[PDB]
């Protein structure tokens, strides 16, 4: 087996499988477009047997960087304006690193804190590990280590206290991503807001409660004491999870060239027209396995 | 060259001291010898040295006169005193964002600039492009925050300020601040295209100032067409609901409700 | 008239041909335009019209 | 020194300029004192005036960049019909230090 | 389409050749029936070879895109939004982990700026948000280009924003390279005229050695924006409406670059002789005699 860079998190991989001739490449997760701190994915011409790809985001190109990163901040402005807070869960090691700094160099212009809710052990331990992988993180971090840390943060806070604070224009970073539980539904459940209570969406929030329903008016909930909100404020699902879109999976996989294609880590709706796509594209199979479903394939060796 | 006339205004100036028995005198005397002589060398310094004398003496009970209607000395090194108070709430008028406490300081500077151009358009003519240089700050902003911002009223101010300097404002002089101020409207008609029925009565007094521009001098409007025609047609295809943008983009054929 | 795009290219194509008269002889058309909107009275006459437009002093 | 020339006393600020004039040769090209001298050539002051001018000589003969700064203030001084005759001849002089360039010193 | 980086470079260096040899020459889709010029399909070929795996094809392919203008304007314009293969080429060939081919898609942002002033103006952001890289070759490649098509632009209130906000430079040739961009520069609003005096004066009391670069940066820059500076004079000179203010020290270099500017602009705007103080009057006296390569002749 051999690893490949990925560009999803720190150290994830594509692991190609070959014996004798056969060979299957699983790209788990990645991102074709390389991050503020992690570089792009890449794949030498493997011509694998099989690939099995990601397919979470099937839709277009999701503005490129810049107006993603543009948009984001002008809700952030907006909702801080009026001296609400901004509730974003995240996982602490992700996309949380990227936020972190884009937030932080957005404040560079006024020059006020913000508070980081991962626990300062676990922001010690991201900041250190994320110091000790430089060779798995992007040419621009790679290359201007040395110059300055920028993981060196100087704006965090620890727990609970600020979050009950008064309706300033605090932004909080909540430990446990995806809304389904821990320190990101105990402060979301307490807060409500126009401007305050901006909850803005990095992830996909697969199936859990609360989160999932970005596409819904995030209104409904399904709780005991359920709460409501309003239109102001933030229920936006901002795309900066860092997983490849359609263009992405095309270019990956023009890129190794395979023989079949299998989709696996998307919704049905989205594999189905990926994989309408890849076939109607670049006349290579494609499947559409669901759970348990047993896919076999024949081999030339 | 005509810093000569400008070299002596001082001595002249300081002769006539305060008295406006005296200025209103000799701005009659060269009034009556420019209807003498008209275009001719003598007559074209008599219009320059009274066009000075009114530029440093505001205070005449003739303002612009029929000589001054032809006279291209606005761009002249001529200098005036209303400078700085044109300035001033030209300035006051510019800011109407959000800090609605500033609206009523801006409702008394476009009625005041409105009473100007009614008595003096020449002083203002000459600061045209100050206010053509203020609008630039505006069209790139989104939708929602203009709206919000109420930014529009600066615009429609400024709008209402070129209907009531015409035909002073189609001059020849006065056409690249006039151009600018047109292509600042022009462009926030296209930035704010989603939404343009909050726009109606801006787009009908815009749509009567280029009718009237039209009018007066047909070439200039026609070349400042030709110079933007493919963002207006642009414009005229997003939005065709805009029957008056179209009916103007129709009067190219010439050569190139209300009663009582 | 315009909504039906076949009296506009017929338009276009009279300035073509005018601009053709005009470089050769541009005599006869106006009087065949005249004996037209005589003969075609009065439903024709906005072409004339709008020839006018284009056209004031000699048509007028 | 230089905190006198600020003084609202014509005769503190003529003996300021002298003495500015005098120390010429340690604090050329100092350009506070040019514009001293410069400000007080123009002074209603008579005394002032002359100090100003046996100052402008002697920072015309040190620094060049004060001579053709001043070479066309002196002129539009002796031009000048307002002048009298006496304050003419005295400005006159201060031409000799326009030697400083070729070009200057043809004007 | 060949497994080896050096076969792709060479033939996207001879695609490039037999593009300009035979640009209107007509060749057809295989698929689609569609007759395509020569250049316009290797424009595509190109494009997609900016997504190549290793960085020098692209590098190649982004100098490459540079060297070609006969391409229409519709596929220049495609290059840059988001969604003929050629859908968001320099979108990806701007934000590359490599800072080689982020040079070189610069560079070729700037060719085809110049060929096309409707693409400048497409390419203001994208090249003005390049500025915030923090490679340092990258950041002066993008300013020297800039300057280069500045003639056929004007910058816009938020880009100029952004440029403000990450224009702190410490280095001399930076600073330079920014004084002779400022030189040739357009922009649209006075706000960012007065920030660009913030910072300048900034950068006047922490540098004294680049006084003389700014003196000179401030001449260029009023001579240009009178228009826009005519607000800001009184914001500057803090002329007060009903007092005789204290006369400012002469020698001050910040004060000194403020009337360098205010002159250069009085120079096309018969009203700002109108606004000047009395010792405006005076100073400008002086600067005219002693600096009168920054100071102009003004009709007072
Ligand atoms: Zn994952």
């Amino acid at each position: 087996i051999k690893a490949y860079y990925a560009g999803h998190v720190l150290g994830a991989a594509m692991f190609q499988i070959k014996v004798g001739s056969e060979s299957v490449v699983y790209t788990g997760d990645y991102n074709m477009t390389p991050d503020r701190h992690l570089g792009a994915a890449w794949i030498d011409k493997c011509r694998p047997n099989l690939l099995i790809t990601q397919s979470t985001y099937a839709t277009t190109i999701r503005d490129s960087k810049r107006c993603r990163e543009r948009d984001f901040l002008k809700k952030v402005h907006e909702t801080v304006e009026r001296g609400g807070k901004v509730l974003i869960p995240v996982f602490a090691l992700g996309r949380a690193q990227e936020l972190c700094i884009l937030l932080e160099t957005f404040w560079e212009r006024m020059n006020l804190k913000v508070p980081i809710y991962f626990s300062t052990g676990l922001t010690e331990k991201a900041n250190h590990y994320y110091k000790l992988f430089i060779p798995w993180t992007n040419q621009k971090i790679r290359k201007t280590f040395v110059q300055r840390n920028m993981f060196e943060f100087k704006h965090i806070k620890a727990f609970d206290r600020a979050f009950a604070d008064n309706p300033g224009p605090m932004v909080v970073f909540a430990t446990p991503g995806m809304l389904h539980a821990g320190q990101s539904l105990q402060i979301f459940r307490k807060w409500a807001g126009n401007e305050k209570n901006m909850v803005i969406m990095p992830g996909y929030c697969v199936q859990g409660t609360v989160g999932h329903k970005i596409l819904s008016g995030q209104r409904k909930l399904e709780m005991e004491g359920r709460q409501v909100l309003e239109v102001k404020m933030q229920v936006e699902y901002m795309s900066f999870s860092a997983h490849a879109d359609a263009k992405g999976i095309m270019q990956l996989v023009g890129q190794a060239e395979p023989e079949s294609v299998l989709l696996v880590h998307g919704e049905a709706k989205k594999m189905e027209f990926l994989k309408q796509k890849i076939e109607q594209e670049l006349r290579v199979n494609c499947y559409m396995p669901a759970n348990g479903e047993t896919v076999t394939l024949p081999t030339s060796p | 060259a005509c810093s000569l006339i400008q070299a002596r205004l001082p001595l002249l100036l300081s002769c006539c001291c305060g008295d406006d028995e005296s200025v209103r005198k000799v701005t009659e005397h060269l009034s009556g010898c420019i209807q003498q002589w008209g275009d001719s060398v003598l007559g074209r310094r008599c219009r320059d040295l009274l066009l000075q004398l009114y530029l440093q003496r505001p205070e005449l009970r003739v303002p612009v006169p029929e000589v001054l209607l032809h006279s291209e000395g606005a761009a002249s090194s001529s200098v005036c005193k209303l400078d700085g108070l044109i300035h001033r709430f030209i300035t006051l008028l510019a800011d109407t964002s959000d800090s609605r406490a500033l609206e009523n300081r801006g409702a008394d500077a476009s009625m005041a600039c409105r009473k100007l151009a009614v008595a003096h358009p020449l002083l203002l003519l000459r600061h045209l492009p100050m206010i053509a240089a203020l609008l630039h700050g505006r069209t790139h902003l989104n939708f929602q925050e203009f709206r919000q911002q109420n930014h529009l009223s600066c615009f429609l101010h400024v709008l209402g300020l070129l209907e009531l300097l015409q035909p002073h404002v189609f001059r020849s002089e006065h056409q690249g601040a006039l151009w600018d101020c047109l292509l600042s409207f022009i462009r926030l008609l296209l930035n704010y295209r989603k939404s343009s029925r909050h726009l109606a009565a801006f787009i009908n007094k815009f749509v009567q100032f280029i009718h009237k521009y039209i009018t007066y001098n047909a070439p200039a409007a026609i070349s400042f067409l030709q110079k933007h025609a493919d963002p207006l047609h642009d414009l005229s295809f997003d939005n065709s609901d805009l029957v008056m943008l179209k009916s103007l983009l129709a009067g190219l054929s010439l050569p190139s409700p209300l009663t009582a | 008239w315009m909504g039906c795009r076949a009296t506009r290219t017929l338009m276009d194509i009279y300035v073509q041909c005018l601009s053709a008269l005009i470089g050769s002889c541009p005599d006869a058309c106006v009087d065949a335009l005249l004996d037209t909107s005589v003969q075609h009275s009065p439903h024709f006459d906005w072409v004339v019209a709008h020839i006018g437009s284009s056209f004031p002093g000699t048509i007028i | 020194i230089f905190s006198v020339i600020h003084s609202n006393d014509p005769v503190a600020r003529a003996i300021t300029l002298r003495m500015l004039g005098s120390l010429a040769s340690i604090i050329p090209e100092r350009k506070n004192a040019h514009h001293s001298i410069r400000q007080s050539l123009d002074s209603h002051d008579n005394v002032e005036v002359e100090a100003a001018v046996f100052a402008a000589a002697n920072f015309s003969a040190q620094s060049k960049d004060f001579a053709v700064g001043i070479c066309n203030k002196i002129s539009e001084m002796i031009q000048g019909l307002a002048t009298p005759v006496d304050l003419k001849l005295k400005l006159i002089p201060i031409l000799q230090h326009m030697h400083h360039d070729a070009i200057l010193a043809s004007s | 389409s060949d497994d080896y980086e050096q076969v792709r470079s060479a033939a996207v260096q001879l695609i490039w050749v037999v593009s300009q040899l035979y640009p209107e020459s007509i060749v057809p889709i295989p698929s689609s029936n569609e007759e395509i010029r020569l250049v316009d399909d290797a424009f595509g070929k190109i494009c997609h070879m900016v997504s190549d795996g290793s960085w020098v094809v692209r590098v190649q392919a982004a100098k490459l895109l540079g060297s070609m203008e006969q391409v229409s304007s519709h596929f220049l314009e495609q290059t840059l939004d988001k969604k003929s293969g050629a859908c968001g080429a320099f979108v990806h060939g701007l934000e590359d982990e490599m800072y080689e081919v982020r040079i070189a898609a610069v560079e070729a942002l700037c060719m085809l700026a110049q060929s096309s002033p409707s693409f400048a103006e497409k390419c203001l952001d994208f090249l003005v948000d390049m500025f915030n890289d923090e490679i340092e070759e990258v950041r002066l490649q993008s300013i020297h280009t800039m300057r280069k098509i500045s003639n056929n632009i004007t910058l816009r209130e938020d880009q100029l924003d952004t440029v403000l906000a990450v224009l702190e430079d410490s280095s001399r040739d930076i600073r330079e390279a920014l004084h002779e961009l400022l030189c040739c520069t357009n922009v649209s609003t006075k706000e960012g005229i007065h920030l660009a005096l913030v910072e300048l004066l900034k950068n006047l009391t922490k540098y004294p050695t680049d006084r003389d670069s700014i003196w000179k940066c401030l001449k260029f820059l009023g001579s240009r924006h009178p228009t826009l500076v005519l607000p800001l004079v009184p914001e500057l000179l803090s002329t007060h409406p009903f007092f005789d203010t204290a006369e400012p020290d002469m020698d001050d270099p910040a004060y000194i670059a403020v009337l360098v500017l205010i002159f250069n602009a009085a120079k096309t705007c018969p009203t700002m002789p109108a606004l000047f103080s009395d010792h405006t009057f005076r100073h400008y006296a002086y600067l005219r005699d002693s600096l009168s390569h920054l100071v102009p002749a003004l009709r007072l």
